[PDB]
């Protein structure tokens, strides 16, 4: 299927993402530093076929890995500065986004 | 694995020579099959014949053989003995200058 | 290169001896590469490409 | 653990020896799925 | 001694450019190639003597070898090419009066044409129709050969019969019949001459090769009898001491006559019969080969002409030429003068099939349907006169209106095309970074996440350590732990012996005890939200 | 690890033996390497028996 440019991810706190709005793309202003994501991109996996002791461990506590995996773009080691612009481009025939 | 045919991001591939070498190698195999179970002409079976002695003789190394029978790169063909010598080659760059 | 004539030495490094060859060269733009070249005997000598 | 690195000339059942198969068609994959 | 002297001049300087080796003497280039190595250096501005041995012996492009094993090829000429042709068919009807001049070859036809008279195949498809519409002729012409063929079996008692097998033979002579049932026959026929020769290789071999048995004795004994036992047990009282060698196989060679009389019986007359039918046969056969192996000779011409334009789509240009040579004898079974035509005209339409539908064939790493190849050729070529046409370039989504497909449909095709990158290619930097230095893995284990697991079973193992034995194994019995597992809850209630819903209570009483928050908090730590 | 074979329609000659500097089946076999060249290029015979 295709990917998503969604905020809601695989694993990433409330705060951990801080700076996406609805669309899953920082702000124009926010300061980011190592590991900030600036565009929440997921990929689907499909029946990773996890391991035994993790289907323990996820039948113990009720959780499960969902379908999306964690490609998601970020900020790289080190770089740290302010996000000054932004261009979203898009294929001609398809959705677009709010933020686009 | 060693002549992999890794996918790239794009839609595009990216494989080794030694694949397509391979893969010429085994279309004239298949086509001297074809011509010895048809008993076609022995000057186009020794044609194919000659063919075939010059596309292993190419896979095995490229120097010997007069041309480097390149492809739709507009450089040669790197066949098999080339992964080992020379200064790219496994020996002397990857198996004692590694990172 | 611009094509024109062009007369080269190629001081030593020719018979070993010590002789200065002088191979005198035509390049065209568009034709042959006509070299006209001695040799350590200083009998001139002519080649085509 | 090995030791004494060999080689010679190798026959064809010792090529035989080494494959799981033979390779016979010039295809490599499926251009719609990738198996 | 000229390259002995450039040799000798090479060991003196040590460096010899174009200048020299090209006037001190493609093989031009064999013959530079070889010179580097006395050693000698050798540049463009025990090998000294076994080099200076293979430089004192005096091209091998494939194509140039080509060329000149076509020099003694010529065109041929039209109506003699009608004469190669009416050879052919010669050849042809040889080998089918062969077939006729086997009569139980006829009879197995018969046997065909019954079991599609009893339905065993198609009416039309039992033959590529006779030499003349509806098959009731052509059928009870079939028949014919059925009631032909049974005033023939009134007249073996000679004089009348052989010229009977014959009159369902000049009907045969008028028929085309598909050449599977041509071949089975045929096949069949070479089988009945394996059969029979191969007994004289049990019969003469085991006499005129092991018994010191001279040619005469089997050839003045055996061809003038060739059936009975007096060519060949009669030979016994030869009064020779090699005929005395002919007891030990007497029992044995005449199984081989108990073999002949089985295959005399098996061809239904005398097997010298059969021999100089099938003899004659594949006499003018081979003949009729010949004169096809003739034609194509006189016809690579065209398929050089051919696949002079299709080169450089990747392919070689020796692999154009060759599946061109496949369709240019594929047509000589084909070709028919007798509507009166050149066979110019008619091979190129086989050798454009040949190179094109082997051109999508293997001319790509990955390969594509020749339906789907013909799409992207029909894209590329309509992409053109759209370019050309309505200016900057055709849109996947004007290229629905020109073509209506979906544009889904489209635009994968679009993505089909652009084969592999050779991954030997060079990356910039000058550093000599072929672009394959750069493709990581996906299949590695993260180095970190090895660790941590060897850390979960040894967690997992911690709480299952404070289990009760019940619980602890049923839960490695419930789970994949620690062994070939995962046995089903109706399998962990037999071997627990307890119950199919017994054991998913206590497993509910399993991790019910273990989901207390401060008691099993180890794998707590296993949580990342 | 794996490895696959093939089998060959016909015989073809390796490079290794046959090109190389030294020709290990040049003087395998009394011949000059032209001579087998010649014989494997399919150009001239060469008799056995
Ligand atoms: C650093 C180097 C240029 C320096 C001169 C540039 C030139 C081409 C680049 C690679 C290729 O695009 C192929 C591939 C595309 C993937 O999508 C992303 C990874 C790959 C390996 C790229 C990484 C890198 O960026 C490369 C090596
Ligand atoms: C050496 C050359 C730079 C010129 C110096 C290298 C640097 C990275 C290479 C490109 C990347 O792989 C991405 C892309 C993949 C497609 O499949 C084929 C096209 C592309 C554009 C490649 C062709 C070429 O090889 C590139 C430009």
């Amino acid at each position: 299927g295709p990917e998503e440019i969604t905020a809601d991810i695989p694993n990433v706190g409330e705060a951990a993402l801080s700076k996406l709005d609805e669309s899953g793309i920082v702000y124009i202003g926010a300061e980011v530093t190592g590991g900030d994501i600036l565009v929440g991109k997921v990929t689907p996996k499909g029946e990773t076929q996890l391991t035994p002791e993790e289907k323990l461990l996820r039948a113990i506590f009720g959780e499960k890995a969902s379908d999306v995996k964690d490609s998601s773009l970020r900020v790289p080691n080190g770089v740290s500065g302010t996000v000054i612009d932004v261009q979203v481009f898009t294929r001609d025939g398809v959705e677009k986004d709010k933020r686009a | 694995d060693l002549r992999p045919l890794v996918p790239l991001d794009g839609g595009r591939f990216a494989t080794s020579d030694l694949n397509d070498l391979y893969r010429r190698v085994i279309n004239r195999n298949n086509r001297l099959k074809r011509l010895l179970d048809l008993a076609a002409p022995d000057i186009i079976v020794r044609n194919e014949k000659r063919m075939l002695q010059e596309a292993v003789d190419a896979l095995l190394d490229n120097g010997r053989r007069g041309r480097a029978i390149t492809g739709s790169n507009k450089r040669p063909l790197k066949s098999l003995a080339d992964m080992i010598k020379g200064k790219q080659g496994r020996f002397r760059q990857n198996l004692l200058g590694k990172r | 290169r611009s094509p024109g004539v062009f007369f080269d030495s190629d001081k030593g490094k020719t018979h070993s001896s010590g002789k200065v060859l002088y191979n005198a060269r035509i390049i065209p733009y568009r034709g042959s590469w006509l070299d006209f070249e001695f040799d350590p005997k200083d009998n001139l000598f002519v080649r085509i490409d | 653990e090995f030791d004494a690195i060999k080689i010679a000339l190798a026959s064809p059942d010792m090529i035989r020896s080494w494959s799981f198969g033979e390779v016979k068609k010039p295809e490599t994959i499926n251009y719609r799925t990738f198996k | 001694s000229q390259l002995k002297l450039l040799v000798t001049r090479g060991k003196e300087q040590g460096y010899l450019t174009y200048a020299e080796v090209n006037d001190h003497l493609d093989q031009i280039e064999d013959i530079i190639q070889m010179i580097n190595d006395m050693g000698i250096q050798v540049m463009e501005e025990d090998a000294a003597e076994a080099a200076a041995q293979v430089l004192s012996s005096v091209t091998t492009d494939p194509v140039r070898m080509y060329m000149r094993e076509m020099g003694t090829v010529e065109l041929l000429t039209r109506e003699g090419e009608i004469d190669i042709a009416k050879r052919i068919e010669d050849g042809i009807n040889q080998v089918q009066c062969s077939v006729a001049e086997y009569p139980e070859a006829i009879t197995y036809l018969l046997e065909q044409y019954d079991r599609v008279e009893a339905e065993e195949a198609r009416l039309s498809d039992l033959i590529t129709g006779f030499v003349d519409i509806d098959p009731e002729l052509a059928r009870e012409k079939f028949a014919e050969l059925r009631a032909q063929y049974v005033v023939t079996r009134d007249t073996i008692k000679h004089a009348t019969a052989q010229e009977e097998i014959l009159k369902l033979s000049e009907v045969f002579k008028q028929f085309r019949l598909v050449p599977k049932q041509f071949d089975y026959l045929v096949n069949s026929m070479r089988v009945m001459m394996d059969r029979v020769r191969t007994q004289e290789r049990l019969i003469m071999k085991l006499c005129v090769e092991q018994c010191k048995m001279p040619k005469k004795n089997f050839i003045t004994l055996f061809t003038g009898n060739e059936t009975s036992d007096t060519w060949f047990n009669a030979a016994i009282a030869m009064n020779k001491p090699w005929s005395e060698k002919l007891h030990d196989v007497s029992e044995e060679v005449h199984r081989a006559l108990q073999k002949l009389q089985q295959i005399e019986e098996e061809t239904g007359l005398t097997i010298e019969q059969v021999k100089d039918i099938n003899r004659r046969m594949s006499i003018g056969e081979a003949k009729a080969r010949r004169a096809k192996k003739e034609m194509v000779e006189a016809n690579l011409r065209l398929v050089i002409s051919i696949a002079k334009k299709y080169t450089n789509r990747g392919l070689q240009f020796l692999d154009l030429i060759q599946e061109g040579n496949i369709g240019l004898m594929k047509a000589v079974d084909k070709f028919e003068y007798r509507r009166g035509y050149k066979f110019s005209t008619y091979a190129t339409w086989w050798i454009r099939q040949a190179i094109t539908r082997s051109i999508a064939d293997q001319a790509r790493t990955i390969r594509i349907p020749v339906h789907m190849i013909e799409t992207i050729n029909k894209l590329n070529r309509i992409s053109r006169q759209m370019l050309q046409e309505m200016g900057r370039e055709p849109t996947p989504e004007e290229l629905a209106e020109r073509m209506l497909m979906p544009e889904d449909k489209i635009r994968k095709v679009l993505k089909i095309a652009k084969e592999p990158i050779s991954m030997e290619t060079p990356i910039g930097d000058d550093e000599d970074s072929h672009l394959g230095d750069f493709i990581e893995d996906t299949t590695l284990e993260l180095p970190l996440d090895s660790a941590t697991t060897e850390s979960l079973r040894a967690a997992t193992h911690d709480v299952l350590a404070g289990l009760t034995a019940r619980e602890a194994k049923v839960l490695r019995m419930r789970f994949g732990i620690d062994m070939n597992t995962d046995y089903t809850l109706e399998e962990v209630g037999k071997q627990f012996d307890v119950t199919r819903e017994r054991i998913r209570q206590i497993e509910a009483k399993a991790l019910r005890k273990l989901r207390h928050p401060s008691r099993s908090e180890v794998l707590r730590s296993f949580l990342d939200d | 690890e794996r490895m696959g074979h093939i089998e060959l329609a016909s015989p073809t000659a390796h490079i290794w033996f046959l090109k190389s500097l030294p020709s290990r089946i040049g003087l395998l076999l009394d011949m000059p390497l032209r001579d087998i060249e010649r014989v494997l290029y399919f150009e001239s015979y060469v008799v056995i028996e």
